[PDB]
């Protein structure tokens, strides 16, 4: 549909899968898009081949538009719309004031609608996290990069193991659970929640036992109880040390019973019980959202 | 459970269904193929069966595989010296797509005994990335099938790999099963594996979910009973060897039931 003469190349954005992501402007629409160019040796890597073939599909507001694909001469090149900048970077620039209430409403309800639109149409994310995340100036927040991402079928079959980045991974992965399935998008969202409430990382692991242990000692260490099965999971320990779990106010201290309520339902050790993105959408916790944009250039 | 996706299984069933449509091959592609025939086509997808079986890959790479190899056919000429090479680049492109490990592109130049060089299958794998426009997420029966079995009062393996048997012969034959969709092929295995295994048939709950009856089903069942009836005396035979393995419980060693049986229920 496009040829890259039409493209001006701006200014580099970042680096992602595929080495650098270029902010660049259509000169005849005055578009302004980002280009991810792939250097086409295994032929078209699996990670493109599943980004472009799922982003293709998944046209919601919430989601990055992939706009195009261009193949030029042993390169591919993926269009996206552009956004000004990730949650990361915002969290960062939003250090002393913290990021308004009503701004955390609207990231989340946002999030909330994106993921449930990929769960609707059978795609995992699996690397939901700031960075990943994109803002615009007028308010929308964005899912992005969808390299680790997998089209899955009801009810789920084995996929990677090595999925989510570590501070943002489920307990049934790093316990190397046979499947796994929404709930581990669903547990990204809810460390993220946590995370724009703060400024800073909810679980920062060091490795996997670190990450496992730190969450036990903030959720307490999960029993039969509180999560049957758990304790015959391929990677359980009966060693492991055994945490009482915290008061969950104090996970998160300025967030009021709403906030709370839909935080503790978004990290259930249980898969089975963690609250889904659709259900999430109807928490009393949104009962005033609004979008605003960014209260921050 | 979370595994099975109860909030989502609904959506997601009804978003394959319309997918389904959109990935279909042309049901009479093979006449406007001036070289290449249903047989020719037989034998390339009994040899991705082998494929398959050599390298260990999902069920859902072989359907996957077989579902490209249609829908670039249906727009693209073909050579049938070059048949393989689409066929090739398609596996190639679903393991990718489908496996946790999918074989090195050098796997596959050799499992070609060198008829294609490497920079073959990669310039054929573009190619079908064109023609497809990457519209890789394709629903196969496999992702119906799995979702009826959840409907299976109690849950049996035998029903389960005997249907996915079933619905793995129908891809070898382009006459008659370009002519069904994806959810009806699956549904009629399921109604057929039932059948041969419990004695069942298709359950009120599956006539809910997908608007399906045993009627609905009558001209698939007809046919692919037929094939049950006769796979042991099909030129291809990958699927029925396949289907001795323990893993699918031996399923291809099950005979046929003679009769259906199929008959209408009056005022329902």
């Amino acid at each position: 549909p496009g040829s890259m003469e039409n493209f001006q190349k701006v200014e580099k954005i970042g680096e992602g899968t595929y080495g650098v992501v270029y902010k660049a402007r259509n000169k005849l629409t005055g578009e302004v898009v980002a280009l991810k160019k792939i250097r086409l040796t295994e032929g078209v890597p699996s990670t493109a081949i599943r980004e472009i073939s799922l982003l293709k599909e998944l046209n919601h507001p919430n989601i990055v538009k992939l706009l195009d694909v261009i193949h030029t001469e042993n390169k591919l090149y993926l269009v996206f719309e552009f956004l000004h900048q990730d949650l990361k970077k915002f969290m960062d620039a939003s250090a002393l004031t913290g990021i308004p209430l009503p701004l955390i409403k609207s990231y989340l309800f946002q999030l909330l609608q994106g993921l449930a639109f990929c769960h609707s149409h059978r795609v995992l994310h699996r690397d939901l996290k700031p960075q990943n995340l994109l803002i615009n100036t007028e308010g929308a927040i964005k899912l992005a990069d969808f390299g680790l991402a997998r089209a899955f079928g009801v009810p789920v079959r084995t996929y990677t193991h090595e999925v989510v980045t570590l501070w943002y991974r489920a307990p049934e992965i790093l316990l190397g659970c046979k499947y796994y399935s929404t709930a581990v998008d669903i547990w990204s969202l809810g460390c993220i929640f946590a995370e724009m409430v703060t400024r800073r990382a909810l679980f920062p692991g060091d490795s996997e036992i670190d990450q496992l242990f730190r969450i036990f000692r903030t959720l307490g260490t999960p029993d039969e109880v509180v999560w049957p099965g758990v304790t015959s999971m391929p990677d359980y320990k009966p060693s492991f040390p055994k945490w009482a779990r915290q008061d969950f106010s104090k996970v998160v201290p300025p967030l009021d019973e709403d906030g709370r309520s839909l935080l503790s339902q978004m990290l259930h050790y249980d898969p089975n019980k963690r609250i889904s993105a659709k259900a999430a959408l109807a928490h009393p916790f949104f009962q005033d959202v609004t979008k605003p944009v960014p209260h921050l250039r | 459970g979370v595994n099975e996706v109860p909030d989502y299984h609904e959506d997601i069933h009804t978003y394959l269904r319309e997918m389904e449509v959109k990935c279909k091959p042309k049901v009479g592609y093979m006449k406007k193929q001036p070289d290449i025939t249903n047989s020719m086509r037989a034998i390339l997808v009994d040899w991705l069966v082998e494929v398959g079986e050599e390298y260990k890959l999902q069920n859902e790479t072989l359907h996957l595989a077989v579902n490209y190899i249609d829908r670039f056919l249906s727009s693209m000429s073909v050579l049938r010296g070059k048949l393989q090479l689409v066929g090739t680049a398609a596996m190639l492109l679903a393991s990718k797509f489908e496996e946790i490990y999918p074989p090195e592109v050098a796997e596959f130049v050799y499992i070609t005994d060198d008829t294609y060089t490497k920079k073959q299958v990669l310039r054929m794998e573009h190619l079908v990335l064109k023609v497809l426009a990457f519209d890789l997420a394709a629903p196969t029966i496999n992702q119906f099938l799995t979702q009826y079995f959840l409907h299976q009062q109690p849950a049996n393996c035998k029903v389960e790999s005997l249907a996915m048997f079933l619905g793995e012969l129908s891809l070898i034959d382009a006459d008659p099963y370009l002519k069904y969709l994806p959810s009806v092929i699956a549904a009629a295995a399921f109604h057929l594996a039932l059948y041969t295994v419990t004695g069942q048939s298709w359950p009120e709950s599956l006539v809910q979910k997908t608007g399906y009856t045993l009627e609905t089903l009558k001209p698939c069942l007809l046919d692919l009973h037929q094939t049950y009836l006769r796979a042991p005396q099909h030129a291809q035979q990958s699927i029925r060897e396949k289907y001795k393995n323990s893993k699918y419980h031996g399923v291809s060693l099950l005979n046929p039931p003679e009769t259906l049986n199929v008959h209408h229920h009056h005022h329902h």
